[PDB]
């Protein structure tokens, strides 16, 4: 989002939204799923599964 | 071992290990209000707008029951003498009501959402 | 067999590496404290394991200053990074594969 | 500097009642107190500038022009 | 949107485009000849749905 | 040995060596003015400095070799101007210990929310110290950090006879 100042800061009842919504900026998983860039450490056909069963666990597609 | 000249005043490690506690459990304080042994922290008593409206209030009683026509008195100021437009003759008190919401505060969130 | 051993054998020569890295990190940090008990316990083991390393490079860094050496610092961060790859990006689209370690 | 500068800026009566009465129509003590200020900031940029054209400008205009970019 | 997409984030290149022309595949063992050039695991399609799927995971 | 206080150009040059840690830490600022506002001062006031503290790759690294060469064993200085300068010498090795941390972070702590408390606090503590300092050093007086300004005064005896 880099050409804007993407964060949400902002007082009493001057809040304003226009296409980066209220959702995106504080809330949640798109919050937390906008800001993946600084999570890089700086094959793709059988490890990506295996890694994704072994480390994030859930049984609505593992189980 | 040599610290300074000791004309120069030194300030201990006890006042920087107060200040930072104190600042971080401020913080603290202010996201959660009623865990503070169930209550919260606030920073003044009273509302300088109330206080200014009660005192206004026993003001113009007591005029009245001396005899007089009453007077209001303005947080800001009275009003300047001048002929072009209503807001710039009470401007100073119209710059204090402008001022209300953030005089009462807070600026940081009143409630805890957990991201 | 030999892949399960394999990524065995590699998950725990990265577990070890990492907590080498983390003796070494200890080292510098306690070697800006000057009045410390190095013979004490503790210290006594954490020198013991990075005895022989620091042992091996002590003639390399000349004795311009005795007070300290980061040296097998970059050393062992090189040498991990080595292991990463021995063993900016531009792509086509944003690869998902660059979250994994 | 500021007295200095004061000397320079600070009218007298004459000059107010001057920059009075032609700005305006009307003498002075007969105004709103923003529109008095306007006569004596008149007044008192009249002689900064005159003060300027009589006393700095008269002797520093000898013309050696150069020195253009 | 294609429009909202379109302005939030761009590619901004810096290193020429990231797409290019494709290659069509044959198999070894209508009146259009279809593309063939994304039945591959590398491809940018199969890149586009792993990154979907590790999303919702 | 010079004993005498501080004076304005010091001051204002120690203050310009107090701003590279905040530098090298103000990344994580939008983790903690999110939940405080108030602070959304400070996402700002760092761009010129950051500007000018990575115009060469190298730049920093011959500002530590340009203090610690000509500021701290030079004895003609007073020596508060030089404790100064040895406490931001010191805070930016303590922020760079903390860059040197979060990359080691382990995959399944970085996605999670405790990375983003992480982020607040790495920038709040270097931000606490920083105007501390910056307070003192206006005063023209010694602080004393623990931990830290112990080191910052035998730092300064050892590279004062750094000569004989
Ligand atoms: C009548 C005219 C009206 C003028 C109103 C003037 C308001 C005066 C505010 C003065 C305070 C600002 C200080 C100047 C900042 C210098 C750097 C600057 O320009 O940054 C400029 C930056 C703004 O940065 C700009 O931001 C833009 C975003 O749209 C763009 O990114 C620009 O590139 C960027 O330059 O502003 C600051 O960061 C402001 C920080 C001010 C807070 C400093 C904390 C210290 C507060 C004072 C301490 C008082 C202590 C108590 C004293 C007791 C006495 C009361």
């Amino acid at each position: 989002l880099i050409k804007y100042q993407a964060f949400d800061a902002s007082t009493y009842d001057q809040g304003v939204y226009d296409f980066l919504t209220i959702e995106d900026l504080n809330y949640g998983f798109d919050r937390f799923w906008l800001r993946r860039k600084m999570r890089n450490h700086q094959g793709p056909r059988v490890e990506f599964f295996r890694i994704l069963f072994e480390q994030f666990y859930h049984p609505n597609f593992h189980d | 071992v040599y610290k300074g000249p000791a004309s120069i005043p030194h300030a201990s490690a006890e006042v920087f290990g107060a200040f930072f506690l104190a600042t971080n459990t401020a913080l603290l304080a202010h996201m959660f209000p009623g865990k503070l042994f169930g209550s919260e922290l606030h920073v003044r008593k009273w509302d300088p707008d109330y206080l200014a409206s009660c005192c206004n209030e026993q003001g113009m009683r007591r005029e009245a029951l001396s005899g007089k026509k009453p007077n209001l008195w303005l947080l800001g100021g009275g009003p300047r003498l001048v002929n072009d437009s209503w807001e710039r003759m009470w401007w100073n008190n119209l710059h204090w009501k402008r001022w209300k919401v953030p005089r009462t505060g807070p600026a940081f969130p009143q409630d805890m959402y957990w991201q | 067999l030999t892949s399960v051993y394999a990524r065995t054998f590699e998950r725990a020569a990265f577990g070890f590496a990492k907590m080498y890295l983390f003796c070494l990190f200890m080292r510098v940090l306690l070697s800006w404290f000057p009045s410390i008990d190095w013979n004490s316990q503790p210290w006594a083991f954490l020198r013991l394991i990075t005895e022989p390393y620091l042992q091996i490079y002590r003639g390399i860094l000349p004795p311009l200053f005795g007070q300290l050496d980061f040296t097998p610092l970059f050393g062992f961060l090189i040498l991990q990074d080595v292991v990463e790859l021995m063993s900016s990006m531009f792509w086509t689209t944003t690869d998902i594969m660059c979250y994994f370690d | 500097t500021v007295a200095a500068g004061a000397a320079i800026v600070v009218p007298s009566g004459k000059q107010v009642e001057a920059a009075s009465l032609d700005i305006y129509g009307r003498p002075p003590s007969q105004l709103l107190p923003n529109e008095r200020r306007a006569a004596e900031f008149a007044a008192g940029h009249r002689r900064w500038k005159g003060f300027v054209d009589n006393s700095i400008y008269s002797w520093t205009r000898t013309l050696p022009g150069h020195d253009n970019p | 949107t294609l429009r909202w997409r379109k302005t939030l984030y761009v590619a901004s290149l810096r290193r020429g485009f990231r797409k290019k022309s494709r290659k069509q595949r044959i198999l070894v063992m209508s009146l259009i000849t279809k593309p063939t050039h994304s039945y591959t695991v590398l491809g940018k399609r199969a890149s586009r749905y792993r990154h979907q799927i590790y999303k919702d995971v | 040995r010079n004993e005498g206080p501080m004076t304005w150009p010091w001051k204002l040059m120690c203050a310009i060596l107090y701003m590279l840690p905040w530098v090298d830490v103000t990344e994580k600022t939008v983790y903690f003015v999110e939940r405080f506002p108030a602070f959304v001062w400070t996402e700002y006031f760092s761009e010129p400095f950051e500007h000018w503290y990575n115009i060469h790759e190298y730049a920093p690294l011959f500002i530590f070799f340009a203090t610690y060469l000509g500021i701290v064993r030079n004895k003609k200085i007073p020596h508060v101007a030089r404790y100064h300068v040895m406490m931001g010498v010191m805070l930016d090795i303590v922020a760079m210990i903390l860059i040197v941390t979060e990359e080691n972070l382990p995959t399944g702590v970085l996605w999670t929310p405790w990375s983003d408390l992480f982020y607040a606090l790495m920038f709040w503590f270097i931000f606490l110290l920083v105007i501390y300092c910056l307070f003192f050093c206006f005063l023209g007086w010694y602080c004393e950090i623990p931990l830290i300004s112990e080191g910052v005064y035998l730092q300064i005896e050892q590279a004062e006879q750094l000569g004989q």
